[PDB]
């Protein structure tokens, strides 16, 4: 799984 | 349930919650600030987005947890418990991007009229249509998929217009939509051109930046850079 | 609210909460399969106490950091907030003591005649005491200390006749009675007594267990080494 | 904080 915006 | 309670009160109680990892509790003071009615300010947009992110993020990650189990049972018969417990997780889900989206659309998304607001709503928009996308099978699907391509499409328009290209929302917006591509869509290469030219794009922007700022973009370019090395 | 699910699928469905981390809802399945009336099993009473200990541990680690702020704002005036919200937490984690507790008493403790069950819940007993004795302030707190030590005392009057001084919930028992000691009686010595007396006592009965229970019951010693590190 | 019982 790909990494969406996190902080 | 907020309706009694100051809207600073409420901003000031989203904070005490992140700083008590309560996020529960941040969602539903922020939806309350956000039901006073009044435009939200930078720092309370990103109250309201962090809040929500935290919860959808639990139930997202404990959906997949339950989804896994419920695949390999249907690859010995353990009865209707998984898939109803998988279902009740999936509903809460539901109902969470439901609040998000109603919260947008009533009315937070119409009175944005800055860039800054507008593409962060779109955005959170695009985010929460991905989510349900995740989990949806039935005769909506298609229009859930493109629900969020559509959201997500005007927000890059207005960012690629009033934005430049290190602009951190920027960055995450297309990190995020470059996601919906590999993810949601089934179009890799997509998601793989768009992550490409937002980095080069923003590279080339860098030497514009205070120290600061440098900070705050790169920590997203690093992100499109890890997406890039897993997807190529 | 978990009257009409059969209570084999409430534990089915509790262990399929421990797996995505959904502790709440872990906690509500092992509430209504206690509610059925019959008695727990071993892996079972484990169950609750997994679910429950969680619960309870992310309020009490959220209302430690609202106590601190509090605390701190009390050596500029900033409103009712931080008092507000940290009632807000309080009040929940004495309603979760509150209904565990009630568990307790209705109506497994009276029910348990087997020195494994009785210890288990005695020791429950006396742990969510603790966790109310911990928030306590007004005219109940030396009551509520109280019951927490007459808890924790007869579980150890039993597992000291009735098991051997390497069984896990023996050492849990006097792990906690001695946590118990030191951050709510103000009596180090009686922590680091039992501690130390507890960690020797079961060295000199490792002999006797298999590679399996060794390492159950190392393990638990660790803890204990721990804190006497700690508090020596 | 010293440690009470933990999995
Ligand atoms: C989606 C998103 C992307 C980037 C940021 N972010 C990172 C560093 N600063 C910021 C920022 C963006 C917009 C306004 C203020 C700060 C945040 C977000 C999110 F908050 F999730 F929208
Ligand atoms: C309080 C406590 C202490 C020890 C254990 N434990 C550790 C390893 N095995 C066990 C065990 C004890 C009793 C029955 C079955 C296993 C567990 C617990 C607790 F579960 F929290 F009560
Ligand atoms: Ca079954
Ligand atoms: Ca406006
Ligand atoms: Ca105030
Ligand atoms: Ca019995
Ligand atoms: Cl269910
Ligand atoms: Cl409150």
């Amino acid at each position: 799984r790909p990494s969406s915006w996190r902080q | 349930a907020m309706g009694s309670m100051e809207r600073a009160s409420l901003i000031q109680k989203a904070k005490l919650a992140e700083q008590a990892e309560r996020y529960e509790d941040m969602a539903a003071f922020m939806k309350g600030a956000v039901e006073k009615g009044e435009e939200l300010s930078c720092e309370e947009r990103n109250l309201l987005s962090v809040a929500y992110k935290n919860v959808v993020g639990g139930q997202r990650a404990a959906w997949r947890v339950l989804s896994s189990i419920e695949q390999k049972s249907n690859e010995e018969e353990k009865g209707p418990e998984v898939r109803e417990y998988r279902e009740k997780v999936e509903t809460e889900l539901q109902g969470v991007c439901d609040t998000v989206l109603g919260l947008l659309d009533s009315h937070l998304i119409k009175e944005a009229g800055d860039a800054e607001s507008r593409v962060f709503y779109l955005k959170m928009k695009g985010d929460y249509y991905r989510y349900l996308a995740e989990v949806a099978t039935g005769d909506d699907k298609k229009r859930i998929i493109d629900s969020a391509r559509s959201a997500y499409q005007e927000a890059m328009d207005i960012s690629k217009k009033e934005m430049p290209p290190t602009n951190p929302i920027r960055l995450g917006l297309a990190l995020n939509f470059s996601v919906f591509h590999y993810e949601i869509a089934n179009s890799p290469e997509e998601a793989i051109s768009l992550a490409k030219t937002t980095f080069d794009e923003a590279m080339a922007d860098l030497h514009t930046l205070s120290e600061d700022s440098y900070k705050d973009s790169t920590l997203i370019m690093q992100l499109l850079r890890d997406n890039l090395t897993l997807w190529t």
